[PDB]
């Protein structure tokens, strides 16, 4: 959509000599061996590798030289989207899941208010490798009619 | 079963007197609590005093104050945030102090980070020490009530222990330690030369060749020949020309004659041995013209509740740490921090907001006793009584004077904002138009400055550079000190202050003595200090209690307090702080115009609140980033508190009634109910966030715009 | 937050790609979609080249308006 | 003034009496539950509306209801 | 002692040692993964 990639953006070009030149203004203040300038100097190689990984990755940029991305579902972006989605959609399940099912241990219990301010270690551990198969558990509970009350 | 008992558990935490109703443990639990407020205090000061030796820049900046930008943090480089290490000088990167801790470290003679490092394993084994000893006294060794009443003894070893001889040995600290090192500082000695400490108690020709008078040894004491250590402890006054502090054997001289008197005015009350006067009966013979009977009957009531003890506590602290912020800033006590402008506009703003938030603590704890421990029937008093049969005529009077003071004080500034926008700058109250001079403030000033040499025998100079008269102070090319104008500007603020302490203290006034009755709620001594309302009749009775007029009264100690600090920060700005030339002109920051610009309400919003934060806007990718940082999340709080403030309790728990059954339809229902916050608590929370962003904003403001310039 | 550290290049800046879609399909040619109006040869253009096109075209193509501007993250 | 209903659903426990700051309520005999007794209101001219007696009712909902209206000098308890 | 643990499994405590864990964590991927837009996997 009118997008250049990274690797011939010369606005990228020019932001990261600009960020190198600024960084470079300060290491002439301290002598070459002190501790401040060898901190110094291990930040110009960080900035070296951030643009350069940038570039290695097909990220496209626009006039203003900062990279953009796409969301529409493209097969050539999908690790910017479509990739961190599915890892997070498992993870807030998994959490989710356990969180369910430490619930329903304790609610056939004579007080169940009272475990949940002193937490059962004990079978909060058990639990919780549960929700590694959460989703397989969840799409057959569903089909059993168990998930909703 | 509810979760307002999550909330309970934390609101009742520290009072002791709904717990029990025994004194003996109230006051046990006091003592303890006291001990562990030490401890926590003693472990701050060694943090503070460790990390100055580490991580700190002390050495360059003690051979070269000022040059150099104090530094005492260090960051760490995992998410690109070791931006904020900025180039503070001296080979050193880090994060730039404003707590004025290497002025008192070089005016206490350390040269090196050797002594530090012991000061704070020092500090550490007294927290402990401190620890131990409230454990102790608590579990093992409990004292008795009988202990506690004994005040007559308590005001004994506070004045003349504590207080008595903690001078003394100041002063003998100074004598012996902070004269000499501060007297080769000063000649430019280079500091890795100096001698040690002990050098100077061990051998003594050594001191004697900077004073001669030490040569004479400690006859001259005993044989009333006091003349001959006028070496080092002088009468002069003024500020030092090298540093730009006091003079230090001025302060050797001070603290001498405090710890005197001190020790002299310790030994007043009577103990077993039946010299000295009893506190009753020195409030019971009182009985002057107009009191009648007199104080009769306050022993009692201060001797048998902690309530109105904190409250006079309180109100004497605050009264004493605004004043303390006042002093400091007109005379200077330690070097380099005059012209070291960062640390001097960041002492002043902090005494003042704990003086506020003191003397409110101290009206709410006068409330809290009227309402829980008054007892005309065993603990009456007449004062009180009368102060309470006409409370009405009280009230009402100070009502009036409220709105006469804001007229008169703000009507001014809105005449003078319509009178400039209709192009007639002729008919406004300013130095060209219209002069309101505060006449008796510059005769004070006059009086003051003549003072020395006509009432003052022995004064070499004026006690401040403040008054009209004395000479101009620079050290390293900045003003220090010079006298203050005060002019038509200067009256109008004075007005506003008057007019914000005196809301302030009739709100708070009109709390404490409603806080048992009124006309509207006769039975409001049963319903507690700390309750919401008394239901939607008589036309509706929100907040009754004393706590919502210490709620309302907060609000408006933050009004006050804010004029105050931006009334300082511009006039400092404006008038007295700069740089002077070699030739000895004087530029200053923003070239005086507080005289003409802070007459109409425009001139703040443009000359001061537009103009001035440029800084903290412009602070993005460079080292003071995270004052721009904090700017803006401080007005997300401020807007944040407004929710709790304008809104009620039955929307958010009706909300909560329909999540609850979207959470009931998946089993995943607590067992725990949820509730919204009580009435009382929804308020709490508003006033926190409220006062938290504001105080913030400021504090960034501030810091991002006095470093830079 | 990224950009107070001084590396604006770390921002999560998403282009409106819907947008900018239904904007080609109207006919602008700032993104090169080539759909609908945008495209000459399409069943859309050829209906109503010769009653409404040319002016419309004419108009949303200028810049210079507030017609169907350009938009971003 | 206010109005002031009593429902069936009282218990006869006498707490709302007991509350009242002004002297509106008092029970009276009634053989409609354990207790043999129920709540009355004869005196609404002087109920001011603080509905401290609908804080002290322990049913599932009140048996004592208090609907405000119009406002005269006893029930906007001035003293001017 | 029985108390110590019963003490320890308090929502205050657990959720504190948690959070520092959990944040200790993350500060361990954003040292070793250093400003990360993409998966390049
Ligand atoms: C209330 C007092 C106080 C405060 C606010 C701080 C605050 C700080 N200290 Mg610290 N410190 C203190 C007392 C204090 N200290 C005392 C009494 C000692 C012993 C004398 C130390 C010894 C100490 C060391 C040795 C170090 C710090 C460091 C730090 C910084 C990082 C803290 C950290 O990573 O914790 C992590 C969380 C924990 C629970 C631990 C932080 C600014 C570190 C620093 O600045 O490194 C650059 C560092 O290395 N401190
Ligand atoms: C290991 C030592 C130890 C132990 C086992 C106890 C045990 C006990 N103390 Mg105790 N106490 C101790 C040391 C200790 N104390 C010390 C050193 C002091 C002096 C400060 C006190 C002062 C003290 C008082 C004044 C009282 C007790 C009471 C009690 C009893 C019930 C309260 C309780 O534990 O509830 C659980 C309480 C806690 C877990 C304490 C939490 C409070 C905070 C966390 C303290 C930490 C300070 C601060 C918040 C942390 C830094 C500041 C900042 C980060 C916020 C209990 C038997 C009470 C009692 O017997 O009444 C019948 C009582 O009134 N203690
Ligand atoms: C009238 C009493 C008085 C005064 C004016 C001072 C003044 C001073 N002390 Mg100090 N001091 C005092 C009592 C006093 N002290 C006592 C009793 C002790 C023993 C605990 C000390 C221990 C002490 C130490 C250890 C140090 C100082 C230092 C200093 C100087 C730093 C400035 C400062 O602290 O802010 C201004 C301070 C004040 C305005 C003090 C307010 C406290 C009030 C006066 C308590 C006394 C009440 C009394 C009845 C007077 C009522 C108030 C008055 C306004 C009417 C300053 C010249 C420091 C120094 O020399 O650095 C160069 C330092 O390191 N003092
Ligand atoms: C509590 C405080 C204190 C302490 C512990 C000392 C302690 C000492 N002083 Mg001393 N001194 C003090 C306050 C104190 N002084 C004050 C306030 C003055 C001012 C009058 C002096 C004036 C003074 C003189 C003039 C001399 C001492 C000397 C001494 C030492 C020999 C005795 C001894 C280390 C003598 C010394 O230097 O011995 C080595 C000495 O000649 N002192
Ligand atoms: C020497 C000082 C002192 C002492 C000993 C006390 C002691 C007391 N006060 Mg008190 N008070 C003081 C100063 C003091 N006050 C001042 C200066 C004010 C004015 C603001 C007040 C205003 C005040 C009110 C309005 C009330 C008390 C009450 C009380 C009593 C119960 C306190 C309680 O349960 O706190 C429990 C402790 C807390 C609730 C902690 C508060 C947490 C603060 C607000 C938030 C801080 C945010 C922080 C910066 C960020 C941390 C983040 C972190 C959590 C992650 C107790 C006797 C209460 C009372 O007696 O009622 C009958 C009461 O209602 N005080
Ligand atoms: C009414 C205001 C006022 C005030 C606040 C002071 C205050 C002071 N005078 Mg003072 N004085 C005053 C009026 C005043 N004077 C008048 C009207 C006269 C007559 C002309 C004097 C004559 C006078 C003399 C002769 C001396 C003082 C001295 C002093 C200082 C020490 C006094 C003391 O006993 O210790 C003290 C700062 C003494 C001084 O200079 O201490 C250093 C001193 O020797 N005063
Ligand atoms: C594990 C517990 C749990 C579960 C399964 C859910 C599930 C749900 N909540 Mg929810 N919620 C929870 C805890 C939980 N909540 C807590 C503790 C709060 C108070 C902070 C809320 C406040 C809340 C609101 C205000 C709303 C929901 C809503 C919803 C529904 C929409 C989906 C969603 O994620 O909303 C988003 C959920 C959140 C943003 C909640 C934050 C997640 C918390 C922090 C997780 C806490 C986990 C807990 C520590 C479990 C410990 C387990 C351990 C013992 C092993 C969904 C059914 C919405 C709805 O459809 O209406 C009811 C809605 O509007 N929740
Ligand atoms: C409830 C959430 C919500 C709401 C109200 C809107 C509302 C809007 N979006 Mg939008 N959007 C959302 C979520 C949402 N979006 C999400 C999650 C994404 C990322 C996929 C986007 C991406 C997006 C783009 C790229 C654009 C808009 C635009 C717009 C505006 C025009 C209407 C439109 O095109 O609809 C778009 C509606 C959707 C895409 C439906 C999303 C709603 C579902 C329920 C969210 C479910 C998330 C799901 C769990 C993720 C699955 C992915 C996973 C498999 C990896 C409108 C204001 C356009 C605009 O004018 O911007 C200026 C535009 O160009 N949105
Ligand atoms: C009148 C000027 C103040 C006179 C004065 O001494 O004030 C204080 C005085 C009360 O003094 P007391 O009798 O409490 O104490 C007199 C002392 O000499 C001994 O305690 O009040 C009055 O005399 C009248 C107050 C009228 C209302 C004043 C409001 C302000
Ligand atoms: C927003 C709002 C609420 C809602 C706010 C509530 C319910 C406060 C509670 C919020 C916190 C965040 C609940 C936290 C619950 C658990 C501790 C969450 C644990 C899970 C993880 C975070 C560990 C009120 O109840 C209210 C009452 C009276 C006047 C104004 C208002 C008001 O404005
Ligand atoms: S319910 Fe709210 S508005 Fe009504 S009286 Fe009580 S506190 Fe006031
Ligand atoms: S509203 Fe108040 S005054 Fe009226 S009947 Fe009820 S308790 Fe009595
Ligand atoms: S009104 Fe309520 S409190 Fe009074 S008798 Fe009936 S049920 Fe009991």
């Amino acid at each position: 959509s009118g997008l250049t990639p990274c690797k011939d953006s010369k606005q990228f070009a020019k932001r990261e000599k600009q960020q190198i030149k600024k960084l470079e203004s300060s290491l002439k203040l301290y002598a070459p061996e002190s501790a401040p300038a060898l901190a110094l100097n291990a930040q110009i190689e960080k900035t070296k590798r951030r643009f350069d990984n940038y570039g290695k990755y097909g990220l496209l940029c626009g006039s203003d030289g900062l990279p953009h991305l796409i969301v529409n579902g493209d097969q050539r972006h999908w690790g910017e989207f479509i990739t961190p989605g599915i890892l997070f959609l498992y993870i807030a399940g998994w959490i989710g899941w356990v969180g369910r099912s430490y619930l329903i241990a304790i609610s056939g219990e004579k007080k169940p208010a009272m475990k949940e301010i002193i937490i059962d270690v004990p079978l909060a551990s058990r639990i919780i490798f549960r929700g590694f198969i959460w989703p397989v558990a969840a799409y057959r509970e569903f089909l059993n009619g168990d998930l909703i009350a | 079963d509810t979760t307002t008992w999550i909330w309970n558990l934390h609101a009742d935490a520290h009072d002791f007197d709904s717990h029990t109703s025994d004194l003996e443990e109230i006051s046990r639990k006091v003592f303890s609590a006291h001990f562990g407020q030490l401890s926590i205090i003693f472990l701050w000061l060694s943090g503070m005093y460790f990390h100055g030796a580490r991580f700190s820049n002390y050495e360059a900046w003690l051979s070269d104050p000022t040059h150099i930008g104090p530094s005492a943090q260090v960051v760490w480089p995992i998410v690109g945030q070791e931006i904020l290490n900025g180039d503070v000088g001296g080979g050193f990167r880090g994060i730039q102090i404003t707590s004025g801790f290497f002025q008192i470290w070089r005016a206490s003679g350390i040269t090196s980070e050797l002594q530090l490092y012991c000061t704070a394993i020092g500090a550490l084994v007294f927290a402990a020490l401190m620890l131990f000893a409230g454990w102790f006294h608590y579990h093992k060794a409990a004292p008795k009530l009988a202990w506690f009443q004994d005040v007559e003894s308590m005001l004994n070893h506070h004045l003349a222990g504590l207080l008595g001889l903690g001078s003394l040995s100041w002063a003998g600290h100074q004598v012996h330690v902070s004269l000499p090192i501060n007297q080769f500082l000063n000649a430019g000695v280079d500091p890795k030369e100096i001698p040690l400490p002990h050098e100077f108690i061990l051998n003594r020709d050594l001191l004697a060749q900077l004073y001669p008078s030490f040569a004479e040894g400690a006859t001259p004491f005993f044989t009333l020949n006091w003349s001959k250590y006028s070496e080092f402890l002088t009468f002069r006054g003024g500020l030092d020309p090298v540093t730009g502090g006091l003079w230090l054997t001025d302060i050797a001289h001070h603290h001498l004659a405090i710890a005197i008197l001190f020790l002299i005015a310790g030994h007043m009350y009577r103990t077993n041995w039946g010299i000295g006067h009893g506190i009753k009966d020195i409030l019971e013979a009182h009985k002057g013209p107009f009191t009648g009977q007199g104080h009769k009957g306050l022993y009692e009531i201060l001797t048998t509740s902690w309530h109105a003890q904190l409250s006079l506590n309180l109100a004497m602290l605050g009264s004493l740490t605004i004043i303390v912020a006042h002093h400091m800033y007109s005379m200077p006590p330690y070097p380099y921090l005059a012209t070291d402008y960062a640390t001097q506009l960041s002492l002043f703003t902090h005494h003042m907001w704990i003086g506020g938030f003191l003397i409110v603590g101290a009206a709410a704890h006068a409330a809290i006793f009227m309402v829980r421990d008054y007892d005309p029937t065993n603990r009456y008093n007449d004062l009180l009584d009368r102060v309470l049969r006409h409370r009405d005529a009280i009230i009402s009077h100070l009502n009036w004077v409220c709105i006469f003071l804001g007229f008169h004080s703000f009507g001014l500034y809105i005449h003078n904002d319509t009178m400039s926008a209709l192009g007639r700058p002729q008919d406004m109250f300013s130095d060209t138009a219209i002069q309101l001079q505060p006449v008796f403030a510059q005769w004070i000033q006059n009086t003051h400055a003549l003072a020395p040499g006509v009432t003052a025998p022995g004064e070499t100079a004026s006690t401040s550079l403040t008054w009209g008269g004395g000479e101009l102070v620079a050290v390293g090319g900045k003003v220090a000190l010079l006298p203050i104008p005060l002019g038509t500007a200067d009256f109008l603020v004075h007005h506003i202050h008057a007019f914000t302490i005196h809301v302030t203290v009739l709100i708070l006034l009109k709390g404490v003595l409603f806080a048992r009755s009124s006309r509207l709620i006769p039975d409001k001594a049963n319903l507690g200090f700390r309750f919401p309302c008394d239901g939607p009749g008589r036309g509706g009775t929100c907040q009754v209690s004393a706590w919502d007029h210490v709620f309302l009264g907060l609000f408006w100690m933050y009004n006050a307090i804010s004029v105050v600090i931006f009334h300082f920060s511009w006039k400092m700005q404006s008038d007295v702080w700069g740089s002077i030339s070699d030739q000895g002109v004087v530029t200053h920051i923003t070239g005086g115009n507080f005289a003409q610009s802070s007459i109409t309400i425009n001139g703040w919003l443009r000359d001061f609140l537009w103009a001035q934060a440029s800084q903290v806007i412009q602070s993005y990718g460079s080292s003071l980033s995270a004052y721009g940082l904090f700017f803006l999340g401080a007005h997300f709080v401020w807007a944040f508190s407004l929710m709790f403030l304008f809104s009620g309790r039955g929307y958010w728990q009706e909300l909560i009634e329909s999540i609850v059954w979207a959470h009931n339809k998946l089993k995943v229902a607590p067992a725990t109910q949820p509730r919204a916050l009580s009435i009382i608590q929804g308020r709490a929370v508003g006033v926190t966030h409220y006062l938290l962003g504001g105080i913030a904003t400021t504090w960034a403001f501030f810091l991002a715009r006095i470093i830079a310039v | 937050v990224m950009l107070a550290f001084g590396t604006p290049e770390k921002q999560i800046l998403i282009e409106p790609i819907f947008a900018q879609w239904i904007q080609s399909a109207h006919g602008k040619t700032s993104y090169g979609f080539d759909v609908l109006l945008s495209s000459t040869s399409g069943p859309a253009f050829n209906a109503g080249r010769s009653i409404w096109l040319p002016g419309w075209l004419n108009a949303i193509n200028e810049n210079s308006n507030s017609l169907f501007l350009t938009i971003g993250p | 003034s206010h109005s002031v209903k009593i429902y069936d659903t009282c218990i006869g426990c006498t707490q709302c009496v007991r509350a009242c700051p002004t002297d509106v309520l008092e029970m009276i005999p009634w053989d409609g539950c354990k207790a043999k007794q129920i709540a009355s209101a004869p005196r609404t001219e002087d109920c001011v509306g603080c509905k401290r007696c609908e804080s002290a009712c322990p049913t599932d909902f009140l048996s004592v209801r208090v609907y405000l209206w119009h406002e005269t000098t006893r029930s906007m308890g001035l003293a001017y | 002692m029985r108390d110590l643990k019963t003490y320890l499994s308090v929502a205050p405590v657990l959720s504190t040692l948690w959070f520092g864990s959990l944040a200790g964590l993350l500060i361990e991927i954003n040292r070793l993964f250093p400003d990360a837009l993409t998966f390049p996997f």
